[PDB]
């Protein structure tokens, strides 16, 4: 059924699975019209589909043209998401198709279930985890590529860079969530921490700097302090 | 006017005849039910005083044969049987009437309730949902499961209602996933009406039959079917105008007839609030909405 604290390690077993996050599919800026009304201007979005075991981020760029002439866009976005995830599965060889798709928001269950009726053996699951995948547009790179897109486009990144060469997928996922939680709670600070040291660079094919093991420990500690910092700033604790 | 004679009443039972019911004490001199209106299906149903487990009953149409009830002490239930010897039957009914051992189907002349609940219900269709073709009448009870329920176990004793499933390949055309799931008109009009049921009357007849099995036997799968067929209409943006008007009448008399105290178990809160307040047809069920709000405003 739902994915929660109790079965957290299922994410890293050998049953292929994807998280789907739709929080950046439909994105708007809200502005005033000359007449003083309010209007929205859509900007490019993306579907965040992540294999938590391998680090694959299947980043489907949702170009603003998909919304052209459409009504009820927040609702269409869930069905567009579902349509694209379904297309991604159909494109994938059988042995690569996920056995499960975990959607981070429950509103995605019915859209994706309906789009995946051709795949009755793929389990569509919610999760009780608060995962910070909405911050995926804070990963500098990711913001830059979705915003340069002029047409629909799928881009691949390893969201773990080469970390799995040195750590398990459990630890990689935990690093990723801590980084994303930090970026979500205070993006300026989080990026400051990641880039304070110009000697540590980000490889061309990577999202994150090339930290040594010891530097990751320092980084991870600083990201916890930040999340704890913002927590006190927020709650005055 | 037709008669369903009883051989006897060896066990204390509450006997139901359509929406009417009466108590019969163990070995009371009871020999059946007379004055049953020709022209409608009917249901005669039973709840034993000693074990209200298993309400059960028989759907029947007096035009299709001469039927009687006889307790079976081996199987432990009142059984409907057909008497093929028409002369024997007339002779039996005449004697029991002369001795006035029969209750009268107690129809008020102003009252169209039964017609209004069974308008579209036909024995021929009942006999396809309830498969037992050696008999001209159909046995239903509380515990019978539907073909759809067995999917999610004895197929001979199933209720073979038309399977409706909103998240099914049948309900959803490839390429119109959102459209077909949010506006079920294709599924209602093309798949179900044109494709499976052929016309609205056959659809309404199953809907009515599902409700009656839900109400009289507390048959849960019937209740699921009743609610599904309602929701499928209410979730269709495009429904023939006559079907909406008839739906509203149908549901009105069903809600009117439902026991006030059984609402909690036979009425699905989600389906009704959706149908009356969120669905395409939210403004099309005026009679039903008015009786629901005045009778079951809790649910809403
Ligand atoms: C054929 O279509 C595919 O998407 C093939 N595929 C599963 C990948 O490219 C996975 C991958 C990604 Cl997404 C990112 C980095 C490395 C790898 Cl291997």
């Amino acid at each position: 059924g739902a994915m929660n604290s109790s079965n957290y390690a299922e994410l890293f077993n050998n049953d292929i699975k994807l998280f789907v996050d739709d929080t950046n599919v439909y994105r708007v800026t809200v502005h005033k019209t000359f007449e003083g009304n309010v209007a929205t201007k859509a900007i490019n979005g993306c579907i965040f589909t992540l294999n938590p075991k391998t680090g694959h981020l299947f980043l489907k760029i949702i170009h603003t043209s998909v919304w052209a002439g459409q009504k009820r866009l927040s609702q269409l976005a869930k069905w567009k998401t579902a349509e694209e995830v379904s297309a991604l599965v159909r494109s994938l060889p059988k042995e690569e198709q996920p056995k499960q798709i975990i959607v981070t928001r429950k509103a995605m269950l019915d859209p994706l279930e309906v789009h995946m009726l051709d795949f009755p053996n793929i389990a569509i699951r919610p999760t009780e985890l608060r995962l910070p995948f909405s911050a995926a547009m804070s990963i500098d790179k990711l913001s830059d590529v979705v915003m340069k897109a002029t047409e629909p486009q799928m881009v691949l990144f390893n969201i773990y860079d080469d970390w799995l060469d040195r750590i398990s997928s459990y630890t990689a996922f935990s690093r990723l969530t801590l980084l994303l939680r930090a970026l979500k709670t205070n993006e300026e600070s989080a990026k400051m921490i990641l880039l304070s040291d110009p000697t540590i660079t980000i490889k061309s094919y990577h999202l994150w700097p090339s930290f040594t093991d010891e530097q990751w420990i320092t980084i991870e500690s600083q990201m916890r302090d930040l999340i704890l910092t913002e927590y006190g700033r927020k709650y005055n604790v | 006017m037709n008669t369903v004679p009883f051989t006897s009443a060896p066990i204390e039972v509450t006997i139901g005849i359509d929406q009417y019911s009466f108590n019969v004490k163990e070995n009371q001199p009871f020999h059946g039910i007379k004055d049953i209106p020709i022209g409608h299906v009917h249901v005669i149903h039973f709840q034993h005083a000693d074990n209200s487990s298993m309400r059960y009953g028989y759907w029947f149409d007096c035009r299709m044969g001469n039927f009687y009830i006889q307790y079976d002490p081996k199987d432990g239930l009142y059984k409907m049987m057909e008497e093929r010897d028409g002369a024997k039957f007339e002779n039996i009914v005449h004697n029991f009437k002369e001795r006035q051992m029969m209750v009268s189907y107690p129809k008020i002349d102003e009252d169209d309730t039964w017609y209004n609940l069974t308008e579209f219900v036909q024995m021929d269709k009942i006999r396809k949902i309830v498969r037992k073709d050696e008999n001209q009448f159909s046995y239903v009870d509380s515990s019978m499961t539907t073909v759809q329920e067995n999917e999610l176990s004895d197929p001979a004793h199933s209720l073979n209602y038309t399977v409706i499933n909103f998240k099914s390949r049948e309900a959803i055309r490839p390429g119109h996933e959102m459209e077909d799931f949010l506006d079920k008109s294709y599924y209602l009009n093309t798949v179900m009406l044109q494709g499976i049921f052929k016309n609205s009357s056959n659809y309404f007849g199953e809907l009515q039959f599902a409700f009656l099995n839900a109400m009289f036997f507390g048959n849960y799968g019937s209740s699921l079917q009743w609610h599904a067929m309602i929701e499928l209409i209410c979730s269709s943006a495009t429904v023939p105008k006559h079907m909406l008007d008839k739906l509203d009448e149908i549901l009105y008399y069903q809600i009117k007839t439902l026991p006030e105290q059984y609402s909690d178990i036979l009425l699905n809160e989600r389906v009704w609030n959706i149908c009356l307040y969120s669905s395409f047809q939210k403004n099309s069920l005026h009679n039903t909405e008015k009786i629901m709000e005045n009778k079951y405003p809790e649910l809403l």
